[PDB]
């Protein structure tokens, strides 16, 4: 994964980015606060491109749009 | 002090550029400027304290005296805790914010596999105490040097000042100790 | 110690420093001492003398 | 003197076109220095 | 042509182990004992590992003798170091000696001071790294500025390495062809 | 036959001889326009960097300009030990040894002398020379006031030449009064010459104790009264232990933090040990980190880094205490004081300017002017000027300018030319004629005639009366005394023996032989 993709699924879910598993105590744990929540998740693949959709965060909504076309070229344009 | 001589002066004296025709505003500015240092002596004004700061983007008419000190870097956002501070603390620290070891190389042994959990602990302790000292202090903003030799922050030291809702800052020239100390009134800090 | 393997010496004590900086030249000048005790006038090797 | 703006002669001081003595002190002066240092050069040698 | 010599020139003792189920054992072992023997040559000559902290009587001796190591021409490089506590480019370059000495137990890393190295050296020209081999001084270099200057990186020193004909190019040990675990993963992967 | 082998050049005897004395005449012929009160400035194109350099100086002219001939290489070298020696009067010995060879030159080809009979000339022409050079001198230092005024009179003879012949009155104070701060020692070392951009020639001023180049930190204060001063050539850096070979084992982190803490409790109790004494400056050679910076700032200690090696003897003689790095003993090393301990600035760069200091045994000249060329004409000038009345305090005896020294010595080399029997009295002939080309060469600078001036100038001194001389503002001869025109004794000694010793080198020639280059 990368950074700036996290921070939206952090915003989005209702997680919080973790860099580090610590605390102001000395003792090192892990609360269930730091976990999202969502209602589906599932696993899609379309012509050799395998991706995750997230669906129905509670907290906040989000959205992303699957552009199809002829190739990737074509696709830029779409993008753009 | 004259307003109707050195703000006309100012704007007829340019007269060449293209802030020219921006010269309503930007004339006042000057002169506002060089104002706020005033001796009897007729000292030469030095044009540090006025310092000026290049950003690509906008356009020209968005120029306007900030009345702060204004930073040219950004801030880091390898935890982005933080959003918008109100009434902030500002400290500016010199050294560098790791883990316990002098600027030379040193050496560190494991004759235990019990050492490993001291050694993971008590470095995140020597994090966490200065993080204890700078809530005593409720310093809310830390201004931190480049420090090439000794790196500055790490993903651990960001982690406690994340909680405590602290910026952070790198890549901050030398010379320009002298600006932010004399214009924000912060003293510069060497030793926690 | 020029052509002579790198001993790697380890200590662990400000007073024995004295004594392992010292001991090189105990070494050294017993070895001259024992070459004086003969009466050599002219000393000859084929590797450098120090 | 000299106004741009109505592209004639006039009043400079209603005008507002003022500069300080030193600016124009500074042309005088560093400019006959300049003379004085390039009349004295004769010979033009290429060197290392 | 070079698809067979990358079977075996590509592939270290502990890569080539990859092909013992696919090729001939013949042809597999033969090369293995090879780079066998060279592995076993290299630590014959890993004579060295940590920075050598000198003094001026011993230069003559340290710096040069060694340079000339056997005398087979069993040369030796040594990179020396006139250090200047004052400077900040000297501190960065002393990082980089302690690193490159862990790796590259072969070649010797020399520090001193560069007060105690020349009578009157100018303060403005150190840090100072110099190359001996051979007793024939191969490169005097000058500050950074070459190698990026403050900036200077561990992966710009070990390029000056292979440089000046002290490291290989296609050494396993440099960071340019050490690729990481994780790279060599992906790539069988997607292959 | 060859022997020599391919691509070498060889002479013998009528291409070796003619190709050293049209080099003698070819490096001459530069350096004449140079020569005088009136003389014109040569400018440099370096072939590389687009490097100029305006300079007025021989030796200057010949250190960049390269020159193959061997014979010019002789012009070169007792140029630069000119310079090394006494620092002005180059210019002089190049004029003076290439007219003795154009001499000579008349007087192999048209009297057919041996070459060896006339070095034989030179050698009695310069001792009568030297001896009449001797004479012709006054002692000087038994009254401080009439050492004042050589000094001024020395610094404006110098001065005519150069840039500062217009500033030479003003100049003239302010380079007398920095040799004799100095009392007595004889050392350039101690005087800074600061590049200021802006301004006029005239503008530059006699500073009051000493000034630099330097800041304060980024916390000390604008203004101490009454600050006792300190230089360290220690490291408050981080300064490690010396026995280099120390490495820290560590099986736990625990006592790193402390080991950690012990180092900068080991810093901290070194300047503790500074606070001992009291002080309220703090000089260091090198860089200072920012941790000793911060603890001088409650203690009311001001910080000053990165001092040259010269600057620290420059400041310590101005302070008068001695330079300090153990901190142990606070009874020795007493230290000055300085009363008025606030920065000043000319042009864009703050210096850091002292004043009401114990000793002034250094100095700073500080200069203005145009353009960078010009600055480096000003710091060859008054470095040719303070190397000349720096060297007149340990060598008393002076001699008067003007043209006069020459005729004088050559009214004795006159008068032994006649009871001196041979060929070799036309050689003492020579050397004479040499001594009469420079006033000759003076007029023609300046743009009068030259053989009425020689003419009446010769004719004057044998009369009796040996205190004329050229004026060549009036074009006349007047007196030499009351224009105030004298110089030392050991620089026209010094032109003249290197002068005789550079024809006697190039006239025991022969032969001339040009191994291939690399
Ligand atoms: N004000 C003056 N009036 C007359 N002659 C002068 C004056 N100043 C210098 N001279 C003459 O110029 C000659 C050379 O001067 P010098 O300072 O040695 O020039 P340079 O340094 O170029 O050799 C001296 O022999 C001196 O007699
Ligand atoms: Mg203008
Ligand atoms: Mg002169």
């Amino acid at each position: 994964c990368k950074k700036e993709d996290l921070r939206r699924i952090a915003r989005a879910t209702g997680a919080t980015l973790v860099s580090s598993m610590s605390n102001l105590e000395g003792e090192e744990t892990f609360e269930s606060s730091y976990l999202g929540l969502c209602d589906e998740v599932v696993q899609a693949k379309f012509s050799d491109d395998e991706c995750i959709l997230i669906k129905g965060t509670s907290k906040h909504s989000s959205s992303s749009i699957i552009l199809r076309g002829a190739n990737d070229y074509s696709l830029d344009e779409m993008e753009r | 002090s004259d307003r109707e001589q050195l703000v006309r002066a100012a704007s007829t004296s340019l007269s060449s550029k293209i802030v020219s025709q921006y010269s309503s505003f930007l004339a006042p500015l000057a002169v506002d400027s060089v104002l706020k240092i005033s001796d009897e002596n007729s000292k030469n004004v030095d044009l540090n304290d006025i310092r000026l700061v290049k950003k690509v983007g906008g356009t020209i008419d968005d120029t306007e005296m900030i009345d702060g000190v204004v930073l040219t870097q950004t801030a880091i956002k390898s935890a982005g805790g933080p959003t918008r501070k109100e009434k902030a603390k500002i400290g500016l620290i010199q050294f560098q914010i790791s883990p316990p070891k002098p600027d030379t190389e040193n050496n560190i042994i494991v004759n235990d596999y019990r050492q490993m959990d001291k050694i993971l602990k008590e470095e995140r302790a020597y994090l966490l105490n200065i993080c204890k000292k700078i809530k005593k202090a409720k310093c809310n903003v830390l201004l931190i040097q480049k420090s090439i030799l000794r790196d500055a922050v790490n993903d651990l030291a960001l982690h406690f000042l994340s909680k405590l809702n602290i910026m952070v800052v790198k890549d901050i020239e030398r010379e320009e100790i002298e600006f932010l100390s004399k214009g924000l009134g912060c003293k510069p800090i060497a030793d926690i | 110690k020029a052509e002579k393997d790198n001993a790697e010496v380890r200590v662990e004590h400000v007073e024995d420093y004295q004594a392992i900086v010292d001991a090189e030249w105990q070494l050294i000048f017993e070895k001259l001492r024992q070459v004086e005790e003969t009466g050599a006038n002219i000393v000859l090797s084929k590797l450098p003398i120090g | 003197g000299i106004s741009v703006r109505r592209s004639g002669t006039t009043n400079t001081y209603e005008e507002h076109i003022l500069q300080p003595v030193l600016v124009s002190t500074s042309a005088i002066t560093l400019a006959s220095e300049c003379v004085k240092s390039i009349l004295r050069i004769d010979d033009i040698a290429f060197s290392r | 042509a070079k698809q067979h010599e990358n079977r075996l020139e590509d592939k270290d003792l502990s890569d080539l182990e990859e092909l013992e189920d696919d090729e001939d054992e013949d042809f597999l072992e033969a090369y293995k004992i090879k780079r066998l023997n060279e592995i076993r040559k290299l630590q014959e000559r890993s004579k060295f590992g940590e920075v050598f902290h000198i003094n001026k009587p011993e230069y003559n001796k340290e710096v040069t003798l060694a340079s000339q190591g056997k005398k087979d021409d069993g040369g030796v490089y040594v990179f020396v170091h006139l250090s200047l506590q004052s400077k900040l480019q000297s501190r960065i370059l002393s990082h980089l000696f302690q690193s490159a000495a862990c790796k590259f137990r072969e070649i010797k890393f020399v520090e001193i001071p560069a007060n105690r190295a020349i009578e009157n050296y100018p303060e403005s020209n150190c840090p100072t790294l110099i190359v001996y081999y051979r007793g024939e001084v191969i490169k005097n270099m000058i500050t950074l500025l070459e190698l990026g200057g403050n900036n200077s990186k561990m992966e710009d020193f070990e390029d000056f390495m292979v440089k000046v004909g002290a490291v290989a190019e296609g050494d396993n040990r440099l960071i340019m062809n050490r690729d990481d675990e994780e790279s060599r993963e992906e790539r069988k992967l997607h292959y | 036959v060859q022997i020599f082998g391919d691509q070498v050049t060889e002479e013998r005897a009528e291409n070796a001889r003619l190709s050293a004395f049209v080099g003698a005449i070819a490096v001459g012929d530069l350096v004449k326009s140079t020569l005088g009160p009136k003389g014109m400035d040569k400018l440099l194109q370096s072939a590389s960097s687009n490097t100029c350099m305006v300079t007025n100086d021989g030796a200057t002219i010949l250190k960049s300009i390269p020159l193959d001939n061997p014979a010019a290489k002789v012009l070169v070298n007792i140029s630069k030990v000119q310079d090394d020696e006494v620092g002005d009067g180059t210019t002089s010995v190049t004029v003076l040894s290439a007219e003795l060879l154009r001499e000579a030159e008349k007087l192999i080809d048209q009297s057919k002398i041996h070459p060896q009979t006339i070095i034989e000339g030179y050698r009695l022409a310069s001792a009568a020379a030297l001896d009449a050079l001797t004479k012709a001198a006054v002692d000087n230092s038994h009254d401080k006031t009439m050492f004042r005024e050589d000094l001024i009179h020395i610094a404006k003879t110098t001065l005519s030449s150069k840039i500062l012949s217009q500033d030479k009155d003003h100049f003239a104070e302010l380079a007398t009064n920095a040799i004799l701060r100095l009392k007595g020692s004889t050392n350039l070392e101690h005087i800074q010459i600061i590049k200021i951009l802006g301004g006029k020639l005239s503008d530059s001023f006699l500073d009051e104790g000493f000034i630099l180049a330097k800041k304060f930190g980024n916390n000390q204060p604008k203004r101490i009264e009454n600050a006792k001063i300190l230089i360290a050539n220690t490291t408050l850096d981080t300064d490690k232990v010396k026995i280099f070979g120390t490495k820290f084992k560590v099986d736990s982190t625990a006592k790193l933090a402390q080991l950690e803490k012990a180092e900068r409790e080991k810093m901290k109790n070194k300047i503790a040990k500074i606070s001992k004494f009291g002080i309220n400056t703090f000089i260091n050679r090198q860089l200072i980190y920012d941790y000793p910076e911060q603890l001088f700032t409650d203690l009311g200690i001001n910080s000053i880094e990165h001092a040259d090696f010269e600057g620290v003897e420059r400041l310590a003689l101005v302070t008068g205490g001695e330079v300090v790095s153990t901190f142990d003993e606070p009874s020795k090393c007493k230290l000055g004081e300085c009363d008025v301990i606030e920065e000043i600035m000319l042009g864009e760069q703050p210096f850091l300017k002292f004043s009401g200091c114990k000793a002034g045994e250094a100095c700073t000249i500080v200069l203005r002017g145009a353009t960078d060329q010009t600055l480096d004409e000003a710091e060859r000038s008054l470095h040719d000027a303070l190397s000349v009345l720096s060297q007149t305090t340990k060598e008393t005896r002076t001699v008067l300018g003007g043209g006069c020294a020459e005729m004088v010595m050559s009214k004795a080399v006159d008068t032994e030319a006649q009871n001196i029997d041979g060929k070799k009295s036309l050689a003492v002939e020579a050397f004479a004629r040499a001594l009469r080309q420079l006033p000759t060469i003076l007029a023609d600078n300046a743009g009068f005639d030259s053989s009425e001036l020689v003419s009446k100038l010769r004719s004057s001194i044998y009369n009796g009366i040996s205190t004329s001389g050229l004026d060549l503002n009036n074009g006349t001869i007047a007196d030499m005394r009351q224009l105030g025109i004298v110089e030392s004794y050991k620089l026209k000694r010094a032109v003249v023996s290197s002068a005789s010793e550079a024809a006697e080198v190039l006239l025991r020639v022969d032969n001339i032989i040009r191994a291939r280059p690399r």
